[PDB]
């Protein structure tokens, strides 16, 4: 016997020797070093520190640059809001939490947190399934006759939403729940306990297929068939060394965003998929936050990826930063 | 695709 069961959380840590308490109530000191509690205070202060500015000047200079305000740059903005809920819903709430050693505010607070930071977290992850569809449609031309424009951008935004609902809403309502995870200051998913009164076994799968496989897929296929648009139309430009440069920084993103979105999501699939094969084993606090550690961080890393190497984000960002020159 | 790929910011 490896945890610590209660109503409404899961103490990785037996409670053989008394001491385990719950959560909501007490300092889970017994399972982490009060310094290991700081050094996530830490960590969840940094994502606010670079989260807070890059994700929230990216909201202001498109207020601010009228060529920015484009259809296609809808879902970048999307993104950025989406991390904010992740920087408001998760990472502020960690940070305090954190420097009391447990979640203070309650189940009830555990429910908010958890839906805010599953909710930013996966309107920022189909945000880039939508992203990479529409540089699909508008480059690779699928449809002919067709046009991206207004009507059709609001509708991937919106998509995203009712994606990311259909994940961080189900939990609220009894087909999963939100609990205290690893050092148990942070609320998410469970995952990783069997919990037949909630379903979690057909929830993780459903998860796993549609949010996790699903866009997988979307991306590779969107970005898979977007390079060889572009290595063919290369070949038959070879005269024009734009044309050639094109193809090669086109290759370059590709790969990055690709390899980010791995990171970003595939240290979660493999955990939870593990813990579905391998069901409750000794899984510990420190284990369950490295999948964790990896999808906070997109908070920053995503919107360097796609707003900060995006050329025009990148000038109108520099000419308000520097007072309205360069 | 240049204008097509400028479009989307991905040159
Ligand atoms: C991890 O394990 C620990 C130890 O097993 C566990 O903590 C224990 O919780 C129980 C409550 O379930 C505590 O028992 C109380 O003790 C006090 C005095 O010692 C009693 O007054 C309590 O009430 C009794 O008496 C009342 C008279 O007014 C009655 O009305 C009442 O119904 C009870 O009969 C109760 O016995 C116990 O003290 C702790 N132990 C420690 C060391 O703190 C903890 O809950 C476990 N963690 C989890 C998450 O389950
Ligand atoms: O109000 C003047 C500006 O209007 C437009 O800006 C908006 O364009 C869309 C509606 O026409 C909005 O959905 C979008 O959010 C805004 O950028 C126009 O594009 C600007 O050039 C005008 O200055
Ligand atoms: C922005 C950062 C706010 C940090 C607020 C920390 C409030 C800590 O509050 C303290 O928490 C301790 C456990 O850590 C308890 O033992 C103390 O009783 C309690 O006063
Ligand atoms: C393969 C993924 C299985 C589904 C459960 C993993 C969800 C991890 O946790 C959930 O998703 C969010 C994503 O940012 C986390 O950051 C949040 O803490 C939580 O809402
Ligand atoms: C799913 C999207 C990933 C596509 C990455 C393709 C990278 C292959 O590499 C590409 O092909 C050339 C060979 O013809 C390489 O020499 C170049 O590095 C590049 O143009």
């Amino acid at each position: 016997m490896n945890g610590t069961e209660g109503p409404n959380f899961y103490v990785p840590f037996s409670n053989k020797t008394g001491v385990v308490r719950s959560p909501f109530e007490a300092p889970q000191y017994y399972l982490a070093e009060p310094w290991q509690f700081s050094m996530l205070a830490a960590y969840m202060f940094l994502l606010i520190m670079l989260g807070f500015p890059i994700n929230f000047l990216t909201l202001y200079v498109t207020v601010q640059h009228k060529k920015l305000r484009t259809p296609l740059n809808y879902i970048l903005l999307n993104l950025a809001v989406a991390d904010l809920f992740m920087v408001f819903g998760g990472f502020t709430t960690t940070l305090y939490t954190s420097l009391h050693g447990y979640f203070v505010f309650g189940p009830t607070g555990c429910n908010l947190e958890g839906f805010f930071a599953t909710l930013g977290g996966e309107i920022a992850l189909w945000s880039l399934v939508v992203l990479a569809i529409e540089r699909y449609v508008v480059v690779c031309k699928p449809m002919s006759n067709f046009r991206f424009g207004e009507n059709h951008a609001i509708m991937g935004v919106a998509f995203t939403w009712v994606m990311a609902l259909a994940c961080a809403a189900p939990p609220l309502v009894g087909w999963s729940r939100y609990i205290p995870e690893g050092m148990q200051c942070s609320c998410g998913i469970d995952y990783y306990t069997p919990h037949e009164e909630t379903n979690n076994e057909s929830f993780v799968i459903y998860m796993f297929v549609v949010h996790f496989i699903i866009p997988l897929i979307v991306i590779f296929f969107c970005y898979g068939q977007l390079v060889f648009t572009v290595k063919e139309a290369a070949a038959q430009q070879q005269e024009s060394a734009t044309t050639q440069k094109a193809e090669k920084e086109v290759t370059r993103m590709v790969i990055i965003m690709v390899i980010a979105f791995l990171i970003c999501w595939l240290p979660y699939a493999g955990v939870a998929f593990y813990i579905f094969t391998h069901q409750g084993s000794d899984f510990g606090p420190i284990f369950m936050t490295i999948p964790a550690f990896f999808a906070k961080t997109s908070a920053v890393y995503n919107p360097v990826i796609y707003i900060m190497m995006n050329k025009q984000f990148r000038n109108c960002m520099v000419t308000t930063l520097c007072c309205g020159k360069n | 695709i240049l204008e097509n790929l400028k479009d989307v910011g991905l040159f």
